[PDB]
């Protein structure tokens, strides 16, 4: 579902199917935040207006999608459709992310504003600034006790000028939770730390 | 077939009904040949149904074989989709699709859709409009933010000083809590002498409820 690299590289994207579906799988392409667009139907015909890079083959069984050499706006998912009498299936899906060199998150805490623990609710924010890879974990310790289950995690799509992701992990707890536990630490590990970043606060 | 546009985002309770127009405008065009394929938020396709050329009347997938209700106004050209019983599930974007037919070997025809419709969401939770709380986020390259924690339904805007702060801004997506609301968290990158020197404030604006607050953030 996710592949990485750069502008100049060939890719070529198989999808298998079960039975024998002769002729009859298509290929579309999704940007995020737009419906699908259709590039190659009957497995090889492209579709009008787009570009000739893309390359559909294949028959039977396997089938293949290429992209010659990629460009700026070839980067967007790629889902094949199958559709005939046995199976009526799409794709998982297939992602090219754009590829960079690797960069060491910038962390950041940020312990319940004053204003919120007013409410009862007491949330405890952590930062992972502009990195690359996306593959990165974070892992909440109070007082030493590793944290499974109230932090949510989110994280952005590749920036369109750095090519790199932020990610912002947040822990809520109760007010009351809030007051028992004097360590709040957010260990992070990325492919670009030499050694686990922590970056603890006492309440 | 020139120009599928699609009703609008619909929010609506479990157990109800959504009905989702298609108006396929432009040139010439064939209401009957519109299908409907849902997408449902961070992964892949599932076509619902089609109509069936021979009768008429919808062909919906063996997953919806129940209450989903595709109809053609050939007149007016448009394609309505009517999905009940609506669960959490069945939250998604669902789109319309103009089928080009290549082998039907049933009563039913399938092949590959050329114009897609713009989309609608359908966003189905328990839950009942609330508008946003703000939360500041204090600064020690030094970075501050604001978090937007208790919101419902999706869309929200999130600005720096009115529009001014575009550098190292982010505004991440929402996640959904257990509870069924909404909370994302915005934060910018900024240099450590500005710093009291240079005042920041975020502006949020949830419409569904007509809530426009801003809070300032200080060190």
């Amino acid at each position: 579902s996710s592949l990485s690299a750069s502008v100049g590289d060939r890719v070529t994207i198989t999808c298998r199917a079960g039975q024998n579906i002769n002729n009859y799988l298509n290929w579309y392409q999704q940007k995020p935040g737009k419906a699908p667009k259709v590039l190659i139907y009957a497995a090889s015909n492209l579709q009008s207006g787009v570009p000739s890079r893309f390359s559909g083959s294949g028959s039977g069984t396997d089938f293949t999608l290429t992209i010659s050499s990629l460009q700026p706006e070839d980067f967007a998912t790629y889902y094949c459709q199958q559709s005939h009498s046995t199976v009526r299936t799409f794709g998982q899906g297939t992602k090219v992310e754009i590829k960079r060199t690797v960069a060491a998150p910038s962390v950041f805490i940020f312990p319940p504003s004053d204003e919120q623990l007013k409410s009862g609710t007491a949330s405890v924010v952590c930062l992972l600034n502009n990195f690359y890879p996306r593959e990165a974990k974070v892992q909440w310790k109070v007082d030493n006790a590793l944290q499974s289950g109230n932090s949510q995690e989110s994280v952005t799509e590749q920036d369109s000028k750095d090519s790199t992701y932020s990610l912002s992990s947040t822990l809520t707890l109760s007010k009351a939770d809030y007051e028992k536990h004097k360590v709040y630490a957010c260990e992070v590990t990325h492919q670009g730390l030499s050694s686990p970043v922590t970056k603890s606060f006492n309440r | 077939q020139v120009q599928l546009v699609q009703s609008g985002a619909e929010v609506k309770k479990p157990g109800s009904s959504v009905k989702v127009s298609c108006k396929a405008s432009g040139g010439s065009f064939s209401s009957n040949a519109i299908s409907w394929v849902r997408q449902a938020p961070g992964q892949g396709l599932e076509w619902m149904g089609g109509i069936n050329p021979v009768l008429g009347i919808g062909n919906y997938a063996e997953k919806f074989q129940g209450r989903v209700t595709i109809t053609a106004d050939n007149p007016t050209s448009t394609s309505y989709l009517e999905l009940r019983s609506l669960r959490s599930e069945d939250t998604a974007v669902y789109y319309c699709a103009t089928l080009h037919p290549r082998l039907c070997r049933g009563g039913t025809c399938w092949g590959w859709f050329d114009p897609w419709g713009q989309g609608t969401l359908v966003t189905v939770s328990s839950a009942s409009t609330k508008g946003p709380s703000v939360f500041p986020l204090a600064p020690s390259t030094a970075a501050l933010g604001c978090l937007v924690k208790d919101y419902f339904p999706e869309p929200v805007t999130v600005s720096w000083n009115s529009g001014a702060l575009t550098s190292g801004v982010h505004t991440f997506p929402a996640v959904l809590q257990s509870s069924g609301l909404y909370s994302l968290s915005s934060v910018v990158t900024v240099p450590s002498s500005s710093l009291g020197t240079q005042t920041y404030i975020c502006n949020v604006n949830h419409k569904p409820s007509n809530t426009k607050v801003d809070k300032r953030v200080e060190p």
